[PDB]
């Protein structure tokens, strides 16, 4: 190892996708 | 040559060392100054212990006076697991709307896994103090002593605050309501249904002011899941042992539909299981034409590896509006809050010794 | 130290002193293939180079190797490790040098932003007298219980 490593009526349904 | 004293990566702001006092966190009328708190906590700033304890115990006192089963009218924004992802909670309020003018319901699992759990608790508890009748908090299965000592929340408290603050959180978590009846249409819980819960009155009769037991209705509310094959049941049993959790049960689609019809409900809103999109709409009930179950999950890029979206559900004007959001940057911590000396010294001793052995042959 | 050890170190010093100048340069250390990929070589050389002239003379060589003796105590070993981080040799580990030395060890396994963040937090949490830097006493409070001194032993 040469480098240090890190240890281990009816409601409608709508969609607003991610910005 | 780079300075050996001044900081190398100057674009990173040095976190504040000062701990906020009571006058800095509570205004003239005793209301939390959540703008001050938000800005300070986003910088990884800490509070004085007495001030953290005041937030926790004042929030607990509000929760302590609430019912097991909250009665929450629409409109409301419903939110799932947070798991200590404070910088994603900040984005969540941007997407859902300011608590100054937005009603909120959180379904639990505020702590563990993410390394900003105490900041999540302090900020949400401050908001509950400031907005006692428009922001609501339910208990998740991680809001207990059993899981927070196994995962990292207890250690996080001891690094940033004290075990006294951890103990205060545990007593506060005991006050968290277990369920919400939302707009007289939705039962909202962290996990789900229970073989011992056939009516909403069965929830009202529970004693919630305790560590969640290893079995029983309070356990099941916090811990249960839909079957893996929910809606496609060969599995004719309504409740079966939940082999994923090691406690509580899987509930079937017939189980959910029967509960909904008997209690005149439209759907169960819950969290507790990560979703790639931040939500899942389950099979419609044949008698309602509406999804029988909805999972909401508000922790984006869960565990820094899932790469999932988060979502919240804004229910308003007879519209169920799913709002997704992506993860946001957060400051780095080594696993288990390890410091860089503990992390690097084994490697230093290994490599300096290796050099010497080779130099000497 | 032991007489036969002094004799062996003389012979090894001469073999490393490629240009027979009486002092070991960085290039001469780096001529050893297994040192070329060890990211702390320059730090160890700097510690051995107590007079700061950039090279290791024989006196420096012997005193440097002596710190890795079986007879050395815990404080002696831990103080060598401390000096790995304390680039400027003022007796305190400061932010800039802690980042630089960790950056040598980790390379690209962490981004500069992430490394600066955990360096900041270690400085804050480990600084107990408020001067903003880590003394040997503060250093040992954190790592003293890890028993790394047991591994820093070399047979001459
Ligand atoms: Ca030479
Ligand atoms: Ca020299
Ligand atoms: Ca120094
Ligand atoms: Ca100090
Ligand atoms: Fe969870
Ligand atoms: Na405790
Ligand atoms: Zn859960």
């Amino acid at each position: 190892n040469n480098y240090l490593t890190v240890p281990a009526d009816l409601p409608v349904i709508t969609i607003d996708p991610a910005s | 040559k780079l300075s050996t004293t001044d900081r190398v990566v100057k674009a990173v702001p040095f976190p504040p060392s000062h701990r906020l006092t009571a006058k800095e966190v509570f205004d003239n009328d005793g209301k939390p100054r959540v703008d001050i708190l938000k800005a300070h906590l986003m910088k990884e700033g800490r509070l004085e212990e007495s001030v953290a304890l005041r937030i926790i115990t004042e929030g607990a006192s509000i929760l302590r006076q609430e019912k097991n089963l909250l009665d929450i009218d629409a409109p409301v924004t419903v939110c799932g697991d947070i798991h200590g992802q404070f910088f994603d909670l900040m984005k969540l309020f941007e997407v859902g709307g300011s608590p100054a003018n937005t009603r909120y319901l959180f379904l639990g699992d505020y702590v563990d896994r993410g390394y900003f759990s105490i900041e999540c608790v302090l900020y949400l508890w401050a908001l509950k103090i400031l907005y006692p009748k428009t922001l609501f908090l339910l208990r998740g299965n991680h809001e207990c002593r059993h899981l927070t000592e196994y995962f990292t929340f207890k250690q996080e408290c001891k690094i940033k605050y004290s075990e006294r603050v951890y103990d205060a959180c545990m007593d506060a978590f005991d006050c968290l309501p277990l369920a919400a009846l939302m707009n007289q249409q939705f039962l909202c819980v962290h996990g789900g249904l229970s073989p011992e819960i056939n009516t909403l009155d069965d929830i009202r009769k529970l004693d919630r002011f305790k560590e969640p037991p290893a079995y029983g209705p309070m356990c099941d509310i916090l811990w249960s899941d839909p079957l893996e094959d929910f809606g496609n049941e060969k599995t004719q049993e309504h409740f079966t042992h939940n082999t994923v959790r090691g406690c509580s049960y899987f509930y079937s689609y017939p189980a959910v539909c029967e509960f909904l019809q008997h209690n005149n409900l439209l759907s169960i809103l819950r969290a507790h299981e990560a979703q790639d999109a931040g939500y899942r709409m389950y099979r419609k009930s044949q008698t309602t034409g509406f999804p029988s179950l909805i999972t909401i999950f508000s922790a984006p890029n869960y565990l820094d590896v899932y790469n999932n979206k988060a979502a919240v559900l804004k229910y308003e004007n007879n519209v169920m509006n799913i709002r997704q959001f992506n993860c946001s940057p957060h400051p780095y911590w080594l696993p288990n809050f390890m410091d860089v000396f503990t992390w690097s010294l084994p490697f230093v001793g290994e490599k300096v010794t290796e050099m010497l052995v080779n130099v000497l042959n | 130290m032991d007489a036969d050890e002094i004799k062996r170190l003389g012979k090894r010093f001469k073999k490393l002193d490629l240009d027979n100048s009486g002092s070991l340069s960085v290039e001469e250390f780096m001529s050893l293939p297994e040192l070329q990929q060890n990211p702390l070589v320059q730090r160890v050389i700097d510690i051995f180079d107590t007079d700061g002239n950039g090279e290791v003379d024989f006196k420096e060589f012997i005193e440097g190797v002596s710190q890795f003796s079986v007879k050395g105590d815990k404080e002696q070993k831990l103080r060598f490790a401390f000096r790995i981080y304390d680039m400027d040799k003022d007796g305190y580990i400061s932010n800039g040098e802690l980042f630089q030395v960790l950056k040598m060890m980790v390379g690209n396994n962490l981004k500069d932003t992430q490394l600066q963040q955990i360096v900041d937090k270690t400085i804050i949490n480990a600084d107990k007298d408020g001067d903003g830097r880590i003394s040997f006493e503060e250093f040992c409070a954190v790592v003293g219980g890890l028993d790394i001194h047991k591994k820093m032993v070399v047979d001459v």
